[PDB]
């Protein structure tokens, strides 16, 4: 039979830990109607319990550990996550998970590091000298810890930030002393 | 503008692309993933989403389908993309979610036949993911190009009832959407299941365009020998109703079709040559099916 996908989500939905339980409600009608795949929303820890998942704070958090004040995501639990799954799995419906990782969003402190500001329109074009600048590149999960890994991130695994918290600016900033 | 205090990943530093690739299997492995969608590509190294695609793969030895999503409304930008990744991943078809757009907002004044130039699934139909709508195009999003309500049923018709393409279905189109505007998209969820039908037990066979008319274009499916009563012939238009004469295949022949979007009452009689006088209303699509 023909292939047909569905994206499982859209921007404004309640932000009510319900949606893995929808979707694990909605196997049935998804495969009578012919849907054979669908691709569910960012499922790991966001910036906050509301994040629609693009924050990307932690991707080894699937709504399981106490971080950013919530242990669920938006969507739910990691369990109900693992049930929704099987129900669709039990109807041969496959499931493509969401991949965020050009940034990571909610560090959870400041890091004193050099940069330089580059042009706006050219964002390569170096416009100002070196100078010490507090940004948020501290990654550490204090809920977590180092439960399925001990990866802590730091300044050096960024490129650049467009926020300097101690001047409050924004402006584009790349880190130097090798970022 | 939280946003403005993330920060973005390296890709060079050899324990970043690392502890990513490492990761990726772990979310793999850890909710048993048929395969992946990836965000934001267009601000990532090329090279590393081709190697950590190949990765995954490697060390879960299953197909993974991945479908990136590289948000450029030109052809030539997404297949230079393919190019550097090797091709060993989709993307999705921008050009032609902004065609759709573009037909849903210049009330008949659109030139249908230009859906078939331009986009990936005419270039690259293997390598392409179809869509209307999504997260981002949805009214108040930050890439907001929303395809008119009257027109999306003609927009998904499209996609999948034709050959072409891994056709994607969109949630807020389904069950209608719940943000804040008076532009809300409604749930649709009873005009598309049955273009979900039509492409399910109905949109197989060699295929037969009609895209000779600047407003009403259409195309058949001959159906197959594998799936019982399968075959079809599909009418969309841009402006005013009208009439088409397509090929089903003379494998058909004397049979009667009905719409099954039932815009349409009258049935259709398949000649003994195989061919259809089909109708299709003003601003409407009607797909027959035997």
């Amino acid at each position: 039979l023909n292939g047909t996908l569905m994206q499982y989500f859209e921007w404004y939905m309640p932000n009510d830990g319900q949606h893995w339980k929808r979707l694990q409600n909605d196997s049935a009608y998804l495969a009578e109607h012919g849907i054979t795949a669908v691709w569910i929303p960012p499922a790991y820890k966001g910036t906050s319990q509301a994040d629609v998942g693009y924050g990307a704070y932690d991707l080894y958090d699937l709504g399981e550990f106490h971080q950013k004040g919530t242990v669920r995501t938006k969507y739910g639990t990691k369990g109900e996550l693992q049930s929704a799954i099987k129900s669709l799995h039990s109807r041969d419906i496959n499931v493509y998970g969401d991949v965020v990782i050009n940034h990571k969003g909610g560090a959870d402190a400041t890091e004193d590091v050099t940069a330089v500001e580059v042009d706006p329109a050219d964002r390569n074009r170096v416009i100002s000298g070196e100078h010490l600048i507090k940004a948020w590149t501290h990654f550490h999960f204090p809920g977590r810890g180092s439960t399925y890994s001990d990866f802590k991130w730091h300044w050096y695994h960024f490129d650049g930030t467009d926020w300097d918290e101690s001047r409050k600016l924004n402006r584009i900033y790349k880190f130097q002393g090798k970022a | 503008y939280d946003y403005l205090m993330y920060a973005d990943i390296d890709y060079d530093h050899p324990d970043v692309a690392a502890e990513i690739k490492r990761w990726g299997t772990w979310y793999a492995n850890e909710l048993q993933l048929d395969g992946f969608r990836l965000d934001a590509v267009k601000h990532i190294k090329f090279s590393f989403l081709r190697d950590w695609v190949n990765h995954v793969r490697e060390k879960t030895g299953k197909e993974m389908f991945t479908v990136a999503e590289y948000w450029q409304n030109d052809l030539g930008a997404l297949e230079n993309y393919l190019n550097k990744t090797n091709f060993n991943h989709s993307v999705f078809d921008v050009p032609l979610h902004y065609q759709f757009h573009a037909a849903s907002t210049q009330g008949g004044g659109y030139d249908m036949r230009k859906l078939l130039n331009s986009t990936v699934v005419s270039k690259h139909p293997l390598k392409a993911v179809t869509f209307v709508d999504n997260h981002d195009t949805q009214p108040g999003q930050s890439l907001e190009s929303t395809v008119q309500t009257w027109f999306k049923p003609l927009a998904y018709a499209f996609i999948l009832t034709r050959e072409s393409g891994y056709p994607q279905v969109f949630y807020g189109d389904m069950y209608g959407t719940k943000g804040d505007s008076q532009r809300e998209i409604p749930a649709l969820k009873h005009k598309i299941e049955p273009i979900l039908k039509a492409r399910k037990q109905y949109a197989y066979g060699a295929q037969h365009d009609y895209f000779d008319h600047h407003d009403i274009v259409g195309w058949t499916r001959e159906g197959d020998s594998s799936v019982a009563n399968s075959g079809l012939a599909a009418l969309i238009t841009d402006g005013p109703g009208g009439a088409k004469r397509m090929y089903v295949g003379r494998q058909n022949a004397g049979e009667t079709w009905h719409d099954i979007t039932g815009n349409r009452s009258e049935p259709v009689v398949i000649n003994s040559e195989g061919w259809g006088e089909f109708h299709v209303n003003g601003g409407s699509v009607s797909i027959y099916v035997q």
